[PDB]
């Protein structure tokens, strides 16, 4: 996007005073479409020394004679060429600036607009600029970002030791990666893109994109009249153990419930008849395993059964003993069907395995999986989407790493999921998504637009639960799915 | 809401 | 105005490419408020070579890549420097541009921008220019005007050989003469007034303006609870004769129905018994006369009358006999109060009269009686609001110029009502006017204010009226009076 | 019409036997749209020998099987070609045909379709034809006519000794005058007419039609907003005496309340004082005459009012004597302006006079004025559309022939009105209506279409009255104008 | 929709 | 109507 | 009502 600009100015033309004024204009706009009439409010302007600053002079100087009272906080040392014009219009104009700030300043005025630091933030926030930041965040006043909540890392959504938490913020041309990741999503708000000029053609060009419902629709699979179930195919999901007998049901379930005409579970027995007491629908195969776990003892059957599927999913409620490692690994290896490889299956896998496998596959890791897988810490892959690229690109795999931002990326294309809630954070919604993903697959799409689909989908339904989110169960979300999917049309 | 125009 | 685009780039420094580009972007606005949402239109956009067409090439390019199709047709010889820098812009943004016109191209469009002349319109429009224009005309396309439509001069809303009829016309910073008065109010269609730039105070420095709902409602006299009928004051109105006995009755209920304390009627008897048969409300008293009509002999008989009123209103149905301009003008020249001077007493009237009086007067001529009265012709009176103002100035009174846009006036504030319809046109709507002017008088309103209220008023209760307006009659606009009043409110 | 079957059949090509299924099954889906699902009613088709009767025959086939019965009674000797094939078929379908009626037949029987005889009647009914005809009217049974209920002529309205009465008729291309003028349109009940194939351009060529709402919409004069009360016309109303004082408050107002722009009555005095005292709006100018009716003494002052209107109206309320007589046709005969005639001015009317006028007139007798106006009873020129016309043709007039159904002629084109109900049967509905034709006339339009426009919408004006139509008064018609007018748009 | 039956 | 917000 | 069409 910085990029966008420069090229805006100087290939296209377009004046960056022209793309200043415009973008101070969309937050008046916002502001208004926000709080009805604005000619009752009283407006505190914080204006850093940059282009973000720049882009709150523009409003200050647009509500001058308009609204009950606008004064401007210049907390800079210096204005960059654009700041400074519009400095001196909003000055021409009759402006009040002033470039001392006092704890009792918020007294007077009922909206902050944050125009202290938009993209050019670089490094922790401290001195005047953190004291101005915390007073505005203890103030209770409606709080309007300009670009980024000042002290929000715009690349990866990191606070810089502090950081303005806004009710609405107005950002240009698309979304930045920092309200689209936590903590930065939290502390954006509300947040309205506007178009301030730029060619729609460079906009489309962004290569990271927040999955939306127009794209999810788009992908959805056809249901032709005359088909039957053969036309939505047929999942094999081999999961569950003595241990953890739940994991297969939710996975298949969830396969049947998106449109997928067959599932067939590999569970050992007996805890594979927990799965047709409660869903007959599913057909649950019976695997004689020694102590309740997958083996090799078991390869040369779930091979056989593979044969007559679309895709096989692994994983949920599997084990992690070496005897479920040998298994999984060497099925793996073996498998010429699409993999969505899950939960256990990633706690025991062999990353050399996906490298020779000539079919695709897709790993659905939370960040606790996805440190493990690669000898990392949570904190160094949590939203750490370029490390999720070169892991999809090294691996030749779609990776869906799970949080409430949801990243899914082939290596090329990067997508992130924004539905949801914390409903979600319990036991068992992870098996649902899974059972999900195989099932677009099955159906016919790709396993990266499988993901995007299922991901939001997954994230609408909770949506969907009519109580309270945090008694949201997996088997409530299991019923919300069909629900979702005629929303989405 | 009446900033840009008056109708 | 032209003084106030100058004004801001010049003094304020606000660069004429910033208000250029925000003048096109209101125009998008405006068209998506009316439109709904644009993307599935196509947009043939009309430009000229001065400004007007370098707003034309903004809206253009701003929808280049978010609708269906956009096209310009260039019109002009030569591009001024803003209108070439955008015409820059929007090539550069991949946009289409024809300098030829086809009849049928048309065709392919929804809708047609209207981008030729705004302000710079001088002299007649011809050749290529007519053409087109009449094309539009004819081709029942949804037409957006820029500014003004395109031979509207907008200094006089005279149409100059031909003009663009629009659906939407978008202006800028304030309304034009030209959207006011006829017939271009009539071929602006619907108007929206755009702020893009100009400082407020500027803008509220025109001296010329439109009477609002607002403007009128701050107008509105006071009611304290504590008051009786002497609070709000006492009319006297002369009026009728044996030919003409209705007019004292829509003249004294005008004053009755906008608030006035108390009214009484002079008229000829028993022409004056027609008044309280209708409204006993009234007061009506007897005037002896030889023939039906006043004359010198009853002048002693008004004055005496009139030392116990506030204001005076004279003319309606007197009708015009030499002894009847002998009463008026000895009458006039000798009342110490404010009058309100009607019908067949401007037809009579001596303005030199009006020159010695000392008290003040409201004259309310139609364009017929203004035109007698200066002794011009019509087509020179209609709509001549400088005509208006020199007259108001040079005989010290308020000037009611009257007709679908009706001015008031008194030399240094011009004002200009657009509220009614065709129901007004319709003998008795004037009789009912001059008597709110003399009731908001007395209620202690200046003659210019009495005036600016009861214009907008008047009109307003015609639009009150359940029915088909050709319907409305002066009895049924009495009746709508007081409803108008609450809805001011 | 019956040229316009011939035409269709023997120039156009159309199989006769083609427009009679047509015929038929438009009778069967009119029945259906009227009574809902027919296959629980019976149905008794009563059948002459001509195409009226063969047009029953295909009624007859087609609820075959599809109702709960059907029975023919066949009560010709004889039957025409296509008759005849109709029968056949009817028959080869299996269905049952008797020629014997029996009282008690309507007992088995819940609707009868009436298709003896249509536009071929020729002569009284008599006979079985006549009993049938008094047993079905009698029955109390849904009745449905096929083509016109069988006895009334088609050309008049008139009943041929006795006829059917029908709840729903079913008519072919084009209503006929025996549906339109009573007693014929009593008896017709709710009247369809459905298309059978006829060329548009046929149908389109009938030269008497029936005056509809799309053509009063089409014929109502336009409102431009920049107007005044010139260009809606001026009318004077010559009217009233010291007999009949209220006529002319009546006319007043009806050309008011059409939307005309000024009205100025000419009444003897003091009798002109009752109309100012009602509605001041009105300008009722008081003429001084020897004994309370005009006289040629008041020629010369009626001639000097006239000549600053567009449109005179004279008659009402003008009493009928000797010196009223003089004073009209004198007037007349000079008067150059448009004449609405009515009631003691045609009462008093020299026709010579008309002749020799270079301006036009409408004249708006009841049948009564009618009858004393040719020298013929009532029962002679009540409802004689062909009388009208030569009179309107011989007098170069309009003639507005009033009563439930109103005749409109110039001579050339006629029009019959539908619209109005029995509240109009009282003493002043006249004296609206005249006054609703001058005002028409005054706004432009010519003496043929005010005429149209004004018995159209006085008709619809009283259905609008509220509560029982016996109780409307021409005071109230008034009011209930101008909704008339919103409504027709 | 007016092609059959004109009311 | 989504010429100047994506929201 | 279903004389001339089964829907
Ligand atoms: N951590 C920090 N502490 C204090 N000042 C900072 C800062 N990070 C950036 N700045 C200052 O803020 C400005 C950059 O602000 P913007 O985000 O407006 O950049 P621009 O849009 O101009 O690119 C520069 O003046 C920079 O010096
Ligand atoms: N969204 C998220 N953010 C941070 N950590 C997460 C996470 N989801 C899972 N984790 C981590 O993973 C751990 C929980 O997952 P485990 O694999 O240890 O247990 P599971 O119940 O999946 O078997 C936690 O310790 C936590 O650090
Ligand atoms: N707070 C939150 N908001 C949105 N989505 C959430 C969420 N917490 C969890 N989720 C989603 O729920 C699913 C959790 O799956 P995991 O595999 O992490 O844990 P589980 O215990 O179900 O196995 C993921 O899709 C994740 O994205
Ligand atoms: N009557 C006419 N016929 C043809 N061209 C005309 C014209 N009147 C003005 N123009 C041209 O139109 C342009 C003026 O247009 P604008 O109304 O856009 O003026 P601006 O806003 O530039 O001041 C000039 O190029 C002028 O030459
Ligand atoms: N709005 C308007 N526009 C143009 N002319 C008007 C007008 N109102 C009145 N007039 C003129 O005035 C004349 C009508 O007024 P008069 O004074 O002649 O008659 P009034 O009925 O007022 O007595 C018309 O001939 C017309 O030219
Ligand atoms: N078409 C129209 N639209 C709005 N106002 C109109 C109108 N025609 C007439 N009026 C108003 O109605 C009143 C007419 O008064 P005049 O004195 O012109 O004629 P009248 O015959 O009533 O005496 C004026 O206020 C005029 O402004
Ligand atoms: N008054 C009457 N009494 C008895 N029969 C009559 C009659 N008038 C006509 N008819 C008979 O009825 C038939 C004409 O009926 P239609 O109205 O069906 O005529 P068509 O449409 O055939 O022309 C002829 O057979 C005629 O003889
Ligand atoms: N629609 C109608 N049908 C038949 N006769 C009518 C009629 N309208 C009026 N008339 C006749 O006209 C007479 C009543 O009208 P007059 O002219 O005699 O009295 P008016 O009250 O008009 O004075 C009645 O005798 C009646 O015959
Ligand atoms: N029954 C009825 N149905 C419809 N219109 C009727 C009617 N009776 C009377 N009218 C109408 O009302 C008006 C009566 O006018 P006249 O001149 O006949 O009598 P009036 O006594 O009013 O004088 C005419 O337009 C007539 O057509
Ligand atoms: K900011
Ligand atoms: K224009
Ligand atoms: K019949
Ligand atoms: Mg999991
Ligand atoms: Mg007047
Ligand atoms: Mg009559």
């Amino acid at each position: 996007m910085k990029e966008i600009d420069e090229l805006t100015i100087k290939e296209y033309g377009v004046d960056s005073r022209i793309l200043m004024e415009r973008a101070g204009i969309s937050v008046v706009l916002a502001m208004e479409e926000e709080l009805g009439n604005l000619s009752d409010y009283r407006f505190l302007v914080l204006c850093g020394g940059g282009n973000n600053g720049g882009d709150g002079f523009v409003v200050a100087r647009n509500l001058l004679g308009v609204v009950k009272d606008v004064l401007v906080v210049f907390l800079g040392k210096k204005k960059t060429p654009d700041c400074e014009y519009n400095y001196g219009l909003y000055k021409k104009f009759g402006g009040k600036v002033v470039e001392q700030f006092e704890p009792s300043i918020l007294n007077e005025f009922d909206v902050v607009v944050d125009a202290i630091f938009g993209t050019g933030l670089r490094g922790e926030i401290t001195g005047e600029y953190a004291e101005i930041i915390n007073l505005v965040n203890k103030s209770g006043k409606v709080v309007v970002s300009v670009d980024v909540p000042s002290g929000i890392d715009s690349n990866t959504g990191k606070v810089l030791r502090t950081a303005v938490k806004a009710d609405l913020t107005v950002t240009f041309g698309v979304p930045k990666i920092g309200h689209i990741l936590f903590p930065g999503r939290d502390l954006t708000g509300k947040l309205k893109v506007a178009n301030i000029g730029h060619p729609v053609h460079l906009i489309n060009s962004i290569n990271r994109y927040v999955i939306t419902r127009e794209m999810v629709r788009s992908l959805l699979p056809e249901r032709p009249r005359d088909s039957h179930k053969g036309t939505y195919g047929k999942v094999l999901i081999i999961a569950g153990s003595r241990l953890y007998s739940g994991a297969p049901v939710l996975s298949g379930m969830g396969s049947l419930k998106v449109g997928t005409g067959l599932v067939k579970l590999a569970v050992p027995f007996p805890q594979n008849l927990i799965a047709t007491s409660r869903f007959p629908e599913l057909i649950s195969v019976p695997i004689d395993t020694e102590k309740g776990f997958f083996s090799l003892q078991n390869l040369q059957e779930c091979l056989e059964l593979s044969k007559d599927v679309d895709v096989v999913a692994i994983g949920p409620g599997l084990g992690n003993n070496e005897h479920v490692r040998e298994f999984v690994n060497e099925f793996l290896k073996t498998l010429e069907k699409p993999a969505v490889i899950d939960a256990d299956a990633i706690n025991v896998l062999d990353t050399s395995v996906l490298k020779e496998r000539k079919s695709p596959a897709v790993l659905t890791p939370h960040p606790g999986e996805m440190a493990r897988l690669v000898k990392k810490t949570v904190g160094d892959v949590k939203y750490n989407y370029e490390l999720a690229e070169e892991f999809a690109k090294e691996n030749d795999c779609v990776l869906v790493l799970k949080s409430a931002t949801t990243i899914v990326t082939d290596g090329e294309k990067t997508l992130f999921n924004i539905t949801g809630n914390t409903g979600l954070s319990k036991g068992g919604s992870g098996d649902v998504l899974t059972g999900m993903i195989a099932g677009f697959i099955a159906q016919g799409l790709s396993p990266l637009e499988a993901s995007t689909v299922s991901v939001y989908l997954h994230g609408f339904a909770a949506e969907l639960f009519e109580q309270d989110e945090r008694g949201l169960t997996a088997s409530e979300l299991l019923r919300l799915i069909p629900e979702a999917i005629r929303r989405l049309k | 809401a009446a900033w840009l125009f008056e109708a």
